[PDB]
């Protein structure tokens, strides 16, 4: 009958709930989801730079120059690297690439390489170059080939294999990443056939590095039709450093090598089979692009670029409005 | 609710009060309707917004996981990396999840406090010139037209002005 | 306390009220006694129970220490492991101890709030049919029966029914 | 204010009350002034000092980073060490900064509540023997002694003793 | 005179206290201790599965087959390993077990091994396989014996030591953990006596592993009467992988090896008793049998344990502040 | 009528705190928990001076580069300061194997005592007086060598015989010691310095073995040298014995250190002063009671927790709303 004034609060048709320490499933009038769970299942360009697709080649197959990896041969610039889980073309002549995990880590570092001839075949005197080829390393065109960045050196028709020497002096401003190897015959017979007689060695050095290896001869279980092995090695010739190569025999020599540009960016190698497309991203995880404003994400801990913090949560919804208590309509 | 107003001595909300979090509902000979109390609503909005931006701010760093490979003679450091990364993942998951639960409790209490305070503010202007119905409603012991309603909302209600009229009505009933 | 009721304007607790956290004491011609407010007590138990279970649930992951051995050329990563494990040990020890201190402070305030709001629930029913003393207590201006006391606790107290009788003695 | 007193229904503080956080301002025929309520001030000082020491105590561990070198074949463990140290730094920076923002909010609320509860302790004692002005002030309907002021402050205010004088004034007006 | 109704709160006989940010030692009506500080000082079964007690042997003694670790010899299944600190039987013939810490880590993380003969003594032609024994490795019943898992191969009475060869092809589904060594005489006299004259080598290889080593003759300080040394090695032959062995001397040959099956694994170095009990949570200093969320006992455990913290107590107030009259 | 009013304290303070809800709130009282100030110098810790390596690196010191003679002998340190510009380290070119592990072990010490481990008379039939090189000048002699090593060469007429030596550690302290292996650039220097034929360096203790032979090849000239030395270090445990045996290319241990073991190694250019500190970071001393510091994560002593914050001010007082005075 009389004039009323009442104090109250807002309600709405919101059905969104939050949890609190004291109570679960509290419907509130307004809230914000702080966690992202959506992704685009693909790889895009970071800082407008395209990632390197290694396609059917592993990281080894790539930087050694596996003959089937010619599509990748030469200059490459990348924001990150993508290596397909079942790439076939890696180390084709059986053997170990020594310090492999630390090489993969170093390559992940770079934003760019320049291929160039480091030791011309003429460098080595008194030996045969052009027979350094194998059936375990076909190209797509030829059944017997070899890595594009290494010379498998063999003694010429004279029984002796001479001492050979090689020098390269990095007068540049960039570190140089380069590879060599030491061949290990399954036979003393094969050893004699390919190299001299007597104690053989491979020695190398710089102002800050030594290396000495001799052959270790034995029959190993066949791989790619080979019971012999090659020990592969890698190194980084700093700006202003000089390399000296000296060998008695069994040298697989450096032929081409890379000027190496290290990156401001953190760098990444993603093992994945997701597509690479002509798109741009700010945040690239290993399982996808996050395209978001949110603070948290549940997609992946592994990423390059600017991503939200990774958590295990399914949802992180913050209440901003109040407990929603709308009148029952009937 | 902890201040006891929301879902408390005031049972439900108003879908009709569309322009604010907290408000007045009024009825008089002139008419009836809803109005948000602007000042308290805008202060709560500023506060809640600062809270959200603070949280976003403080949460604005990221632990970096990495794609490094380990060999079959690197089980111990491989597992060291693993327990390290999981370690920080579990700590940050804990921090975000506990923070949201805690801040969600306190944010609801804040709203409950602003409603309660808005009600106590009106209550003390009106004194015995109005009668407490329950549910946060007061019935005036005098005629309260639109200007009088506005002065309650403004904090300038004139209790002496209506006292004599209120006293005469309070008696006869 | 922060809502001012517990150890506040209600100076002490009741050893007599066994069956609840918060509640009522009445004196009348028929006797005196204690009765818990079932609804606010259960709602508090529900809240506190949920908080304890949220805390236990969120603390439900363990950092795993290992006792891998390290050689005499592995002092750096051996030391790295140690600092790493002591580092997580220190964070979780910090997280648990601070949470307990904070949550304890807040749970005491929650109880204080609940007592305060029960006091205000009663006060609002009784209006001027009773006198509010300093201490959480109301002295009736009328005779309040066991039925009358029950209706106060129920939220079904009948103010107009006692208004005239209360007016009179208020005037004596 | 979340309890609404500080910078709220009590608009300002008193530079003149210098021996406490929370207090009474009185005026009477014998004079006027500002006197702190010692008990509520001291309890808050004990409480706040304990909070500062607890935080200082709980923060009394350090994470220690190290000067170790790594070679050019130790990029992975060198980067493991950096991410770990950075990770623990980000965690402790987060804990300290969020703790400060959260405890400052709750500390100011504590002060607000202590003022609100002093104000209610006086208001229940006085009942209709005094008139509520705004701003946490009461005007007595009777003559209030220094001794009477003390009885309001220490909690022994005698409402019956002044009820008749007060009523005759209250509505002789 | 008037009737009264009063609002109030529970009080009780509790003397239990909690701490808060604002106040220490607050007695409260009801509370819950979240931290467990009590333990059974023993080792128990975990998934109804017993631990391996290595007794008087170290991990090295056991898997190399130190002659005084015969009580462990053969197949084993375990929920976690217990190595006793003062265990005396390990590497009996002095020498270094290469990549020891990484071997110890691979072993824990196992749950079971099956011992089998990988290379029969007949594998190596033209050599004596019966004389490879030393007084540095006695059994309990003979003064001069050797590891059960290796054969110290030596020259036939009639010289010389030919090239010997052996292969093993892992056809099963389980990885194989195996061991070999290279002998390093203190003298050229012992070198000539045991093996031929000439440059000696030990070369091994799989599809993914290469090994080559030659003797390094020198007198080292005497240990268990020996100034010679053996370099010991381990490896893991993956399912599908073949091992080739080749040597013309100084080879300490793989003989027995282990099918190895791989949760959380634990090597507890302790002297606590292993008793006939069952448990869900085992720490290095004992069993926790608890429902609490936190524990102050140990950071090292197997099973489902509460989170380790340095705290002495973590008591949550559940009840209100206790103010009895 | 008579008033009684309830209220709160106000003051002249203009100091502000931040809140989850509000920024820049002025409060009557507050405490800064963070320390951002630092004395830019190195001080004694526990009344114990640091070791200033000066112009030498850790390699130059501990191998005994001839230009590091000021450092020679016993040292006690609370921490080590290595100057970033230090020129004197490994003078004769080559690798100090496991360098980082050596630097960490030295960092974990507080004392070394230098002592002759293998007197030159140890090795019979060889020349122990001729082992000097122009690559390691002292400040007075153009051709010298490390003080802690002897570069042994064959006597005036060949041949270089097998040489042997033992040292038994009967002490209570671990001994840190060094040796090396010479790698001549060519066969001619190999034959001049040492005997013809295969050469070895072999060493062993109860728990460690070592074997190495010369890797002869010309490397890029470094301090005039195309040859190299491989340097090595080890720790002889108390109760352990060391046997050394070589027929050539041995750079022999001569002097070694009894080693007494969280210290730190600061690479810095800050001055060391006659001052005392409780807390020392790599960028300076903290003299403070604060709980947090943003100065550095790298320190020795008792230092507050490192965080990236600019300020961590805790409100203790209430919001400051003083009367407006005109
Ligand atoms: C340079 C050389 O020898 N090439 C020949 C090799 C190697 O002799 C063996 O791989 C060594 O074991 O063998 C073959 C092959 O594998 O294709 C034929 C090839 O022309
Ligand atoms: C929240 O409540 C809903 C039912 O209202 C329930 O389905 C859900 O499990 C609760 N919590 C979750 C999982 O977010
Ligand atoms: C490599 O080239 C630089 C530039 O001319 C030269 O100074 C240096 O001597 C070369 N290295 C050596 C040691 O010859
Ligand atoms: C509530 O109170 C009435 C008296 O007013 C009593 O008769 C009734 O039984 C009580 N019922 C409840 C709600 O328990
Ligand atoms: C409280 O006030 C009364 C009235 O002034 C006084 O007599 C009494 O001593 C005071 N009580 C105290 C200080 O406890
Ligand atoms: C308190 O009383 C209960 C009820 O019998 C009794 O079981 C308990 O042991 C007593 N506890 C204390 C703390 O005295
Ligand atoms: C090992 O055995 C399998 C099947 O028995 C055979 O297919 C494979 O070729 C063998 N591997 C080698 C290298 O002998
Ligand atoms: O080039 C030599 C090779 O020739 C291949 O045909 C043969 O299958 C291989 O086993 C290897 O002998």
């Amino acid at each position: 009958p009389g004039d009323k004034i009442c104090i109250g609060y807002h309600a709405n048709n919101s059905t969104t709930q939050v949890d609190t320490l004291l109570e679960k499933n509290v419907t509130v009038t307004h809230s914000v989801e702080l966690l992202e769970n959506q992704k685009e299942k693909r790889f895009c360009k970071i800082m407008n730079k395209a990632p390197l697709d290694l396609k059917d080649c592993t990281i080894e197959g790539w930087i050694l120059g596996n003959p089937k990896c010619d599509l990748l041969l030469g200059d490459q610039s990348w924001s990150y690297i993508v290596e397909r889980p079942n790439a076939q073309n890696g180390i084709c002549y059986p053997g170990v690439l020594n310090e492999l995990e630390e090489l993969k880590a170093f390559i992940g570092s770079g934003e760019r390489v320049e291929r160039f001839e480091m030791f011309p075949k003429s460098t080595w005197a008194g030996v045969d170059t052009s027979r350094g080829v194998t059936n375990a390393c076909p190209s797509y065109t030829i059944d017997s080939s070899f890595y594009r960045n290494l010379v498998w050196i063999v003694k010429t028709d004279s029984a002796t294999y001479p001492v050979i020497k090689g020098t390269y002096n990095n007068t540049g401003t960039q570190p140089i990443l380069y590879f060599w190897g030491v061949h290990h015959p399954l036979d003393t017979t094969v050893q004699d056939n390919l190299y001299g007689s007597g104690d053989k060695y491979v020695r190398m050095g710089t102002e800050s590095m030594n290396f000495a290896k001799s052959p270790e001869i034995a029959a190993r279980p066949a791989v790619n039709g080979q019971r012999s092995r090659i020990d592969y090695y890698w190194s980084v010739l700093r700006p202003g450093e000089t390399l000296n190569v000296e060998s008695n025999g069994n040298l697989i020599a450096p032929w081409y090598a890379y000027k190496f540009v290290s990156t401001n960016k953190k760098g990444a190698v993603f093992k994945s089979d997701l597509p690479i497309e002509n798109c741009d991203a700010t945040c690239q995880t290993i399982t996808g692009v996050l395209r978001t404003n949110k603070t948290f994400q549940n997609v992946s801990p592994l990423w390059i670029g600017e991503c939200p913090k990774y958590v295990k949560s399914e949802s992180l919804r913050l209440a901003t409005g109040l407990r929603n208590v709308p009148q029952i309509a009937t | 609710g902890i201040f006891g107003a929301i879902a408390g001595f005031i049972e439900g909300g108003w879908t009709g009060m569309i322009d604010g979090w907290y408000g007045y509902h009024h009825e008089n000979s002139q008419g009836s309707g809803y109005a948000a109390d602007r000042e308290s609503t805008q202060k709560a909005i500023d506060g809640i917004t600062n809270k959200v931006n603070s949280i976003i701010n403080k949460m604005n760093t990221q632990f970096e996981a990495v794609d490094h490979e380990f060999s079959n003679l690197e089980r111990r450091i491989g597992n060291l990396n693993k327990r390290m990364e999981d370690g920080f993942l579990d700590v940050w998951t804990y921090n975000a999840e506990l923070l949201v639960l805690l801040e969600n409790e306190r944010t609801l209490d804040l709203h409950d406090a602003n409603v309660k305070n808005l009600y106590e503010k009106v209550k003390s202007q009106l004194r015995d010139n109005a009668n407490d119905l329950g549910n946060g409603c007061f019935e005036f012991w005098h005629k309260c037209d639109n200007e009088c309603m506005e002065s309650v909302k403004n904090g300038t209600y004139d209790y002496p002005k209506y006292q004599k009229e209120s006293k005469l009505n309070r008696q006869g009933i």
